[PDB]
RNA sequence: UUUGCUCCACACAAUAUAGAUGGAUACGAAUAAGGCGUCCUUGUGGCGUCGCUGAACCAUAGCAGGCUAGCAACGGUGCACUUGGCGGAAAGGCCUUGGGUGCUUGCUGGCGAAUUGCAAUGUCAUUUUGCGUGGGGAUAAAUCAUUUGUAUACGACUUAGA
RNA sequence: AACUGGCGAUGCGGGAUGAACCGAACGUAGAGUUAAGGUGCCGGAAUACACGCUCAUCAGACACCACAAAAGGUGUUAGUU
């Protein structure tokens, strides 16, 4: 829907006299905002206790930002999701350099080829890929090919106003 | 014994493509293709350019047929070390299409008074094209 | 000395219809020719003479002639409207036009 | 720069083609189109004459001709799509439709001038590839607009005839090419090179 | 509501129209054809309505009634003159017709 | 799922010589030439060195493959055909009435007088598929033997001169006659 | 049936613009292309070449274009004659001989301009008709009323009539 | 039958069409700005841009709002074990 970020909500549910700070739980989410960051952390924070959002209070928030973004990586994606008739889990492999990016193309494929919704999605885990032998997906394997290098078939461009004085070649 | 093909060949790929950024920021400058990502985007770096190690769908950037040599997985020094390798934007420069560019781009440079000189070139100049196809 | 024109043609369109209804005052002006609407600050307040050319005469002459300006963009691509003493009779979509290098900046 | 505006048809869109098309004509735009059997759309040849005989059922009961009516010209063909992208009743928008012409084949009137092409209408382009289509004379041909081969016959003739006066033409012009090659090295050529050449 | 049954109905369709049609001479929607490999021919002639009346004659198809008889036939009889030849036209011959 | 290089990869001899006009083919083989109309593939075709050709599909598809293995296939008996050329032999069958069967000759259009079809005074005439050339098979009864350098001009003629005889009228899952096949051969034989 | 009617030159009036105001400036084929050079046996051969823009090209000074001189050259132009060929799809246009004429802002002269006064288009296409000059040609056909029947409510069809 | 909201009694902007639906209610006006609702043509306003599915011998093109199932299909696509 929008760009998301490497966020860090750090919570721990209100303290006590019995138990002043309890122990600063964090949740590493990947959002566009703090704001329904934490609507969401404490959305899957009621899926972990007997808390509710008023019950607890959340210590801090660290977009985890990258000191070296550099370096392609492969990711490997395990998915908890709602269809319209089987709920289920998945594990599929995205090659990129961040993880957010695996999320756009992932709603991409999973709203276009499964029409999957976000509101009933929640993706488990990317354990990321780092070997040649990480890696189930053949369309992951065809770019763990090698040196592919090849011309360019049926080239385009486009007009100046509205025409050319000329039935134009599609040479690349 | 013939087998002779004709056509269907065109501009390659390669990684360590130095191309031509169709669009965007550089518009037209120029970066070495440093990976493939996917048949969308690859990992690509001008540093001659001084684009960053970056990525561009496939689709919004244009060939070079231009390749040059490139140690895959490799960072800027090692990138604009192949470039020291490859000083070679000279070549699209011998392209004469981006001089042609720079022909309009001069066609571009006119004051009327020295386009007033061009008219009038084309008077004298066109006019000695009149005595080399006056009677000749 | 060969191509006496020294303004900007343009095309009447049409007056706006929000979706429906024309506003039969405000009109819808063809540019020649520019989609970047960027340029357009300068231009804003540059006239507009329309000749027509009826038989009957004036105190003057039969080219008798409707102006306007440019004033502002519309649309996606810069499109400028008209100002008018007389308003254009609902019937001139299409009609080529005057525009103006003057009041000039410089 | 033209006025009236010499198209060739050869291969190109239909809806795409006359919704901008049916877009032009209403800034008083005058164009002449030439060799008007040369169209395919993005669908087979198949189903589309079977849909000419679903439309083609429909008229008005106590009198079964002063219905819709059904004719065979491939233009006109092409002004059935054309109609409902058009205004085409008033005096305004019947204004804008009287400013256009649409020529089965090139009439020896029309000979003497270029043909150009859109490359947005143009049916190899906006083209998911493996995707049939339909030859325009063909199929009309096929139901019956029989007067097909008399300018299939001429066209030839006279592709023939500007292949030789392009004989004359492209032979000459490198004589040219070669007879002001020679004017190499002009200071003002340098100097207008200088200025943008 | 149909109506009772199925029946065959009246008239014929490739005619119409029934009003005093076209005029004193009449039309002709097809000609015999054309050879260049044959010589100067013609295709129709035209004559008067002179008379009928009954005319025997023979039968000799085999396997049929009447075979090896005769009958009599009701004819009809034209008049014929000879007529003048006197003009010609070319006819460009256009994508039209 | 878009496999990223597709082609064909197929070996030329040499007594055969083509040239494909960017798309187009000029074949030539010992017995004689063929041609086809490729562009319908959009491939780039693919001379090594008059000792193979491949077809080019920069990223081919999947149903693009299931038609894309049998263009080597189809290729490959044109090749059989400009070079070698088949030749099959067919057969006749009734059981009670002896039908005649004659190439008879309507100008060269090679009918074929089928004659006692089952006590019909009705005669059928089959004409001649040419190219595909055709002997009476001699010495074998209720056979013909015919020869091209199509597997569609040999069993076209024979599909449809098979179709020939599809016999009516009778309880024919019992009643069996007609214009059957014995055989598939090459105009030069052990080629 | 004004010497009527109707064609050529006029001038003058009338006369409207669905929308002038440097130039619409011609092969074919192909698209997983060929194009155009280039060379050669001429081939589905040899070399280039080219994209990625027509942003092409032509054309470009003067009273919307002024008068007026002198230079190299020997153009290029119209004009209106003259020569030849071609065009059916709607050809109705295309190309070709010869004469003259104008210019040349390709090189050097003399001029010349205002006051529309600070904006006020400050007015340059055909549209048709009339008339009049002074150059032509032509010397009708219908109806009604009579008559035919095959033609018909009537209209309307079809014959004849010095 | 128990709650809220409109017509009635009330017009304007979206649903081709619509008593009770989407926006928003009513002095005369004018300068800037939008909802509802949208920007192939009519059609104002982008044949704007990005990632994918699909090819339909019966696609598809929607609150209001103006409609199919059981059962299937080596059809496709992708995965899961």
């Amino acid at each position: 829907m929008a760009h998301f970020k490497e966020y860090q909500v750090i919570g721990r549910r209100l303290p006590t006299e019995s138990v002043p700070e309890p122990k600063l739980f964090r949740m590493r989410i990947f959002a566009s905002n703090e704001v329904i960051a934490k609507s969401r952390y404490w959305y899957f924070l009621q899926k972990l206790h007997k808390v509710k959002k008023a019950s607890g209070e959340i210590v801090s928030i660290n977009q985890i930002n990258e000191a070296h973004p550099t370096k392609v990586k492969n990711f490997g994606v395990w998915v908890r999701y709602d269809s319209r008739s089987g709920t289920h889990n998945m594990y599929k492999e995205i090659r990129d350099v961040s993880r957010v990016a695996a999320v756009e193309t992932l709603y991409q494929d999973m709203a276009a080829r499964h029409r999957a919704r976000f509101r009933s999605i929640h993706i488990l885990k990317v354990a990321e890929i780092e070997k040649t032998a990480d890696v189930k997906r053949q369309y992951v394997k065809q770019f763990l090919t090698k040196d592919l290098k090849f011309p360019l078939p049926h080239r385009v461009q486009k007009s100046t106003k509205t025409f050319s004085y000329k039935r134009p070649s599609t040479f690349y | 014994t013939d087998s002779i093909v004709k056509a269907s060949n065109w501009r390659l790929v390669e990684v360590g493509r130095v191309v031509l950024i169709k669009k965007g920021q550089s518009a037209g400058k120029l970066a070495a293709i440093v990976e493939i990502i996917d048949q969308k985007k690859v990992l690509i770096d001008g540093p001659k350019a001084g684009v960053p190690r970056q990525a561009i769908n496939l689709g919004q950037v244009v060939l070079t047929p231009l390749t040059f040599a490139l140690p895959r997985g490799a960072r800027t020094a090692t990138v604009s070390k192949k470039w020291a390798a490859a000083a070679v934007c000279e070549k699209w420069a011998a392209s004469s299409w981006a001089k042609k560019i720079a022909q309009r781009e001069r066609r571009a440079a006119l004051t009327d008074f020295e386009r007033f000189q061009v008219m009038v070139l084309r008077k004298q100049k066109r006019y000695t094209v009149k005595k080399a196809l006056a009677k000749a | 000395a060969e191509s006496h024109r020294l303004y900007v043609k343009g095309k009447h369109l049409s007056y706006q219809r929000s979706k429906r209804v024309n506003n039969p005052n405000v009109s819808l002006i063809k540019i020649e020719g520019v989609a970047t609407p960027q340029d357009a600050q300068f231009y804003l307040g540059k006239r507009i003479a329309y000749v027509y050319r009826a038989s009957k005469e004036v105190r003057g002459s039969k080219i008798r002639v409707m102006w306007g300006k440019v004033t502002r963009t519309h649309g996606n691509s810069g499109v400028v409207r008209a100002t008018f003493r007389n308003n254009l009779p609902a019937k001139t979509f299409g009609a080529s036009v005057r525009i103006f290098l003057y009041p000039s900046n410089i | 720069v033209e006025p009236v505006v010499v198209i060739d048809g050869k291969g190109h869109l239909v809806g795409r083609l006359a919704s901008v098309v049916a877009k032009q004509l209403l800034n008083g735009q005058k164009i002449v189109v030439v060799r008007a059997e040369e169209l395919n759309i993005s669908g087979e040849f198949f189903r589309n004459k079977l849909k000419y005989h679903d439309f083609l059922r429909k008229a008005t009961a106590f009198n079964k001709t002063r219905g819709p009516f059904h004719f065979r010209a491939p233009s006109r063909i092409f002004y059935k799509a054309l109609r409902g992208m058009v205004s085409h009743k008033t005096a305004r928008g019947k204004a804008a439709l009287e400013r256009l012409k649409v020529f089965e084949g090139i009439p020896p009137p029309y000979d003497k001038k270029k043909r150009v092409v859109v490359p947005q209408a143009l049916r190899v382009l906006r083209l998911k590839p493996g995707r049939k289509y339909t030859t325009l004379g063909k199929l009309s041909t096929s139901v019956g607009w029989k007067y097909e081969d008399v300018v299939a016959k001429l066209e030839a003739k006279r592709k023939v005839s500007s292949a030789e006066y392009y004989a004359k033409k492209r032979a000459f012009t490198k004589k040219v090419a070669s007879a002001n090659a020679t004017a190499a090295e002009s200071d003002v050529a340098k100097q207008l090179a200088a200025l943008g050449y | 509501s149909h109506r009772k049954y199925e029946a065959p109905r009246h008239g014929h369709l490739g005619f119409l129209p029934r009003k005093r049609a076209a005029s004193i001479r009449a039309r002709v929607k097809a000609f015999p054809k054309d050879d260049r490999s044959k010589p100067v021919a013609l295709t129709s002639f035209l004559g008067y309505k002179a008379g009928m009346t009954t005319i025997v004659r023979d039968l000799d198809r085999p396997g049929s009634k009447f075979h090896k008889r005769e009958v009599v036939e009701a004819v009809t009889v034209v008049d014929t003159p000879p007529v003048v030849v006197v003009g010609v036209v070319g006819y460009v011959e256009t994508p039209r017709g | 799922m878009k496999y990223i290089q597709t082609e064909q990869q197929i070996e030329v001899p040499e007594g055969v010589t083509v040239s494909i006009k960017s798309r187009i083919v000029k074949v030539v083989g010992p017995r004689g030439t063929l041609t086809k109309n490729l562009k319908h593939i959009d491939v780039t075709f693919t001379k090594v060195n008059n000792q193979l050709i491949k077809v080019a599909v920069h990223n081919g598809g999947r149903k693009h493959v299931a038609a894309l293995r049998t263009v080597k296939s189809l290729v490959d008996n044109m090749i059989t055909g400009v070079t070698k050329g088949y030749k099959y032999k067919m057969r006749y069958v009734y059981a009670h009435f002896p039908i005649n069967v004659n190439i008879v000759e309507k100008d060269g259009a090679k009918f074929i007088e089928v004659r006692n079809f089952l006590g019909d005074k009705k005669i059928r005439n089959v004409p001649v598929r040419d190219g595909v050339t055709i002997e009476f098979s001699t010495n074998v009864k209720d056979e013909i033997v015919l020869s091209g350098n199509s597997v569609e001009d040999v069993s076209q003629n024979a599909a449809d001169l098979q179709q020939i005889c599809r016999v009516r009228n009778k309880d024919i899952r019992k009643f069996l006659d007609g214009i059957y096949v014995s055989h598939k051969g090459f105009i030069t034989e052990d080629l």
